[PDB]
RNA sequence: GCGAAGGCCGGGGGCUAGAAGGCGAUCAGACACCACCGUAUUCCCGGCCGUAAACGGUGCCGCCCCGCGGCCGGCGCGCGCGUCCCGCCGGCCGCCCAGGGAAACCGGGAGGCUCCGGGCUCUGGGGGGAGUAUGGCCGCAAGGCUGAAACUUGAAGGCAUU
């Protein structure tokens, strides 16, 4: 089968312009092939997660018509973390899609540190809020010897996105899962448009080093 | 400050606009007649036209700048600013999904914009966001500026206005450039733009 | 200043430094799709011919939707020097 | 009616930010605004501040550079131990290491941290992060 | 009842556009030759070509009658008007606004 | 309207339940 | 082949994806599989499982879709396997809808 | 919820008004709900109105045109079909159908 | 202190409409709807009652608040000049960008709020039992206001989708 660019910057990431997933993610690049995801993590892909298959019916004439709705949460320990849901006839079309997607919203982490500084961003870089749905996380940043002391499921989204240690405070229907691992993502997916005081010095903006501007 | 332009200009009818005035647009309108037509600015319509000219300059594959009107009366100048430039063009209908949907047979992924009427080619400017394509809009002086980057206040209505207006922004694009030298006249004549 | 959170030996850590929105000094985030980059060429004194160096902003989706960066560009661009500052 | 003046700036200051507007202009000059205002200024949260004086409460135009996130105030003003400085800021301001949590104490109108040197503590005025 | 279906106006649509030279306005007879042309198209079944042809006939009295599948025997005419620029320009050749900007047209 | 006509019952009652309260007063 | 297949406990899904797989392969134009009865439950279940575009009606599908039924006999008892198989590159006949256009001159 | 946002009457700053009735149902409808039409039509039939006219001595006599103004309840018009059934985007719009005759 | 209606208690008055009541069709029944007649009432005056889906189902005072329209009052600016143009202030409204919400929808707030703190009062805490019992007060009554428990039960509800 092989590769065959369908996107710009598909064209433009095999020819090797962009290196890594970051830079796509500065020039805040639409994403919409899995293939880019996967080709900047290659070598034994990256974990992702069966979470909450699920069995909605439509009712029609003769009845209700089921369909499997699965999310998985796709992410690997170094601060990338994606959420995606698919819907499909058969749990097995409907588990590749949801992957599929998780993939393509591959999101950035800030990570950061707590008082204490030595080296290994551990935690959150600051209390992070998502809302999904009726239900709101709370991600506070931690000491290093306490763990990810979370729900089961948020707990792990915040271990595939390599933030060792973090403080949770989920309220809402946090039982529907689904709306709950959003807004962990949700609070993860905005933690660098949030301006800390370290970013206070302008710089840059020279369209050069643009992934937008690259024409192969 | 082209002494020539202002008077073609003036017959062309880019000085007016319609009777509404949004807030974002108030500076550039001079005043009103006593009718209640508005006159926007002349020379702020010149300081918008070598603006976006500069913009239109930076983008070094000239097909990235894709041009989109469904207005008829605009329709030739669109094409003909794409022909003695060397634009995209999107005429008539938007085909929606063409910014975002890769398997539409128009899929495009331009870096740039030019909407003929921020309310007539209202599709266009939403999808522009979906992708990141800033973009630049000809407009009224009743025009909501939301999902518009820079935008050129002329009567965006009339033909003789609006064929003139690419004209001066084609011609202002080119002599940035090399082609007509900046001194000398365009060969092309503004004329050939408006459609009948 | 080193832009960027730093361990305590140094080394400035943030891989991803998002983009600040000129206007309003707001970083861009990673799915903000409807944030944009503008940039206007410079133009020389022969002509207004283009000498190749351009400035260039990064606007946010956000003062797009409200419609702000139709006046806020020719602000930024009035004090660079591109626009007639008038 | 009118009663806390710092609530009404705060809003007005964090509402003008977020739409971005450069200027913003508070109705009643007081000496607690003025001061939480020079702590902004000190922490370079707000760009610029001029009073405008119409012989009666006094007006205030802050310039904003654009770098604030939020600010807040506490009402009551409660009285904080110099030991309780520590559970506010976990409550109160995005984590250990960053943003500003402000007290009146009898030195004067200063800083989480600064008063934390002195040991001291006060009454909350508000928060700037 | 007899509505031609897409199946018959598609394939008809695009005989007349390939060969328009070819079709006869009010001969159903002669476009029946051409439609069963080998070359033309392969249309499998007398049916579907019957009615192909008799779609082209309506269609071909219609293009003929006017530009109602684009005509390339027409476009040469619409390219024309498209490099087309008058030589005498209308306009070419609200009283105080150029005063205001400073350079005042049609001066006093 | 049951809500109604069930607060009609009630009042019924209470007058009936009163009365015989005060027969045995 | 399914029928061997099934009897041999290979998954119901990927087995009919197998023999969808073949005809893909094969490139013929579309093969679907109706295995049908006691499929994992007391009652009866239909799971069809199919790939590409199949004609279902009219002559045409007489002399341009293959059909063939097997009864597999599971331990839980008889199960109904099924395989159509359309293409329109058979032999020399052309499906009778489609006009076939290619060419200026 | 709030099928419609102005609750069905054309009531603003009012508290209570006036009160009127349904021309067939004789229902009790509060002013602002009632349907309100207003009616010009000639008093002869337009079928026979030319040949009365014809007919009256009377020169230059205009046909006279009855002036009244019929009020229903909601329940009385859907039933008359003096207003019908929308859809909830068709319910936002208020301006008459077809384009007072 | 005021408080729609119905009710009440003394006085009037009395057309109409009209609980009760009577009839006449209908229907298995109809004693209900539809017709016909008709008392209290409706109307007035002095009291009482103290409740309404009394609703905008949104307390009040305070600030910020995005544009676009209408309408009412007062005022101001400008000009051909007219109940014109443009504002301002107080209202009465529609549409909405942000934001918000479980949504319907609010958006002059139901925004500025899990990044939660302007002030002050009122009420709520799964569904019944039950607004019942009983005690208090208030009322001429009708009733109002306050107000349970024992016990039962795994649901009740909202808004949207099919």
């Amino acid at each position: 089968e092989e590769w065959h660019p369908s996107t710009k910057l598909g064209r433009l990431v095999k020819a090797g312009k962009i290196e890594s997933l970051y830079d796509i993610f500065k020039y805040s690049l639409p994403i919409k092939e899995t293939e880019i995801i996967d080709y900047f993590f290659p070598k034994s892909e990256l974990a992702e997660e069966v979470c909450n298959i699920m069995s909605v019916q439509k009712q029609t004439t003769a009845g209700q018509r089921t369909r499997f709705r699965a999310h998985v949460i796709v992410g690997n320990r170094d601060g990338f973390i994606g959420y995606g849901a698919g819907v499909s006839k058969e749990v097995a079309n409907a588990i590749k899609k949801a992957a599929k997607n998780a993939r393509l919203n591959i999101v950035p982490v800030r990570r950061g540190f707590w008082g204490g500084k030595l080296g290994d961003p551990h935690t959150v870089s600051s209390k992070l809020s998502g809302k999904c749905g009726s239900v709101r996380v709370r991600l506070i940043p931690a000491p290093r010897g306490a763990g990810i002391v979370a729900s089961p499921t948020v707990a792990k989204v915040l271990e595939f996105a390599g933030v060792s240690d973090v403080f949770t405070r989920q309220s809402g229907h946090s039982r529907t899962l689904m709306n709950s691992v959003g807004a962990v993502y949700n609070a993860l997916k905005s933690s660098y448009s949030i301006l800390t005081p370290d970013l206070w010095k302008k710089e840059q903006l020279d369209h050069v080093q643009d992934i937008r501007t690259m024409s192969l | 400050l082209k002494e020539a332009d202002v008077k073609k200009m003036l017959v062309a009818t880019t000085h007016l606009g319609v009777r509404n005035i949004d807030r974002r647009m108030q500076f550039y309108i001079f005043d009103r007649q006593k009718d209640g037509t508005f006159v926007f600015n002349l020379q702020k319509v010149w300081a918008k036209i070598v603006f976006a000219a500069r913009i239109l300059v930076t983008i070094d594959d000239p097909a990235e700048i894709a041009v989109v009107a469904n207005r008829p009366d605009a329709q030739r100048a669109i094409l003909k600013f794409c022909k003695y430039t060397h634009a995209t063009a999107f005429p008539g209908r938007f085909i929606p999904g063409n910014f975002t949907n890769r398997m539409n047979p128009n899929y495009c992924e331009p870096r740039l914009l030019l909407v003929n009427d921020p309310v007539v080619d209202r599709q266009a400017i939403l999808e522009a966001s979906y992708v990141n394509i800033p973009t630049i809009s000809l407009c009224n002086s009743d025009a909501n500026l939301k999902f518009i980057d820079v935008a050129i206040p002329c009567n965006n209505k009339t033909p003789m206005s609006i064929g003139l207006i690419y004209w001066l922004l084609a011609r202002e694009v080119l002599r940035l450039k090399g082609s007509i030298s900046r001194t000398e006249e365009w060969d092309v004549k503004p004329d050939l733009f408006v459609a009948l | 200043d080193d832009i960027g959170m730093k361990n305590s030996s140094g080394v400035v850590v943030d891989a991803y430094i998002p983009r600040k929105c000129s206007a309003t000094n707001r970083l861009i985030g990673p799915k903000d799709h409807a944030a944009v980059q503008l940039s206007v060429a410079r133009v020389n004194d022969k002509g207004k011919m283009i000498e190749n160096n351009y400035v260039t902003f990064a606007f946010c989706g956000a003062i797009r939707s409200r419609g702000g960066v139709d006046s806020a560009f020719m602000l930024l661009a009035q004090e660079h020097g591109l626009m007639e500052r008038l | 009616v009118r009663i806390n003046v710092l609530r009404d700036a705060l809003k007005s200051i964090c509402n003008a930010q977020r739409i971005g507007k450069k200027q913003v202009i508070v109705r009643p000059s007081s000496k607690v605004i003025i001061e939480f205002l020079q702590l902004m200024q000190k922490n370079g949260y707000i760009s610029d501040f001029a009073v405008v004086d119409n012989h009666r409460s006094n007006r205030i135009v802050v310039n904003l550079i654009g770098r604030l996130n939020k600010a807040g105030v506490i009402s009551p003003r409660f009285d904080i131990p110099a030991n309780d400085i520590e559970k506010w800021v976990v409550n109160l301001l995005p984590s250990r290491l960053f943003g500003h949590i402000i007290l009146t104490t009898s030195q004067g109108i200063m800083d989480h941290i600064e008063a934390q040197h002195r040991q001291i503590g006060g009454k909350v005025i508000g928060y700037f992060y | 009842g007899k509505v031609r279906t897409k199946t018959i106006k598609r394939a008809a649509r695009k005989i007349v556009e390939n060969n328009y030279e070819s079709l006869k306005p009010k001969d159903f007879q002669n476009n029946k030759a051409i439609c069963s042309k080998r070359n033309v198209a392969i249309i499998p079944s007398k049916r579907l070509r019957n009615k192909v042809a008799g779609y082209v006939t309506t269609l071909m009295n219609r293009v003929v009658k006017g530009p109602v599948i684009s005509l390339r025997l027409q476009e040469e005419e619409r390219e024309r008007r498209d490099n087309y620029a008058p030589k005498k320009s209308e306009f070419d050749v609200t009283q105080q606004m150029i005063d205001s900007i400073g350079f005042k047209c049609m001066s006093t | 309207m049951r809500a109604k006509w069930a607060k009609k019952r009630m009042r019924k009652l209470k007058r009936k339940r009163r009365h015989m309260k005060a027969r045995s007063k | 082949n399914l029928r061997a297949k099934l009897e041999e406990a290979m998954p119901i899904r990927r087995a009919a994806y197998s023999i969808i797989r073949t005809a893909m392969r094969a490139g013929a134009a579309g093969c679907e599989v109706i295995v049908a009865g006691k499929l994992r439950a007391q009652r009866a279940r239909a799971n069809k499982f199919k790939e590409g575009c199949l004609i279902s009606t009219g002559h045409p599908k007489r002399i341009f879709l293959a059909e063939a039924t097997r009864h597999i006999k599971m331990r839980q008892g008889v199960i109904g396997v099924k395989v159509r198989i359309y293409n329109p590159n058979i032999r020399g006949a052309v499906m009778p809808d489609k006009i076939e256009i290619g060419a200026f001159s | 919820p709030v099928k419609r946002r102005n609750n069905g009457r054309s009531k603003y700053n009012c508290g209570h008004t006036n009160i009127v009735r349904c021309q067939n149902c004789h229902r009790c409808v509060p002013k602002d709900k009632v349907i309100k039409r207003f009616t010009i039509r000639n008093i002869v039939d337009n079928t026979i109105a030319d040949d009365v006219l014809n007919a009256c001595v009377i020169q230059g006599f205009a046909i006279p045109k009855l002036y009244n103004k019929v009020q229903y309840c909601v329940s009385c018009s859907i039933h008359n079909h003096i207003v019908r059934v929308r859809s909830r985007e068709d319910r936002k719009i208020r301006t008459p159908p077809k384009r007072n005759s």
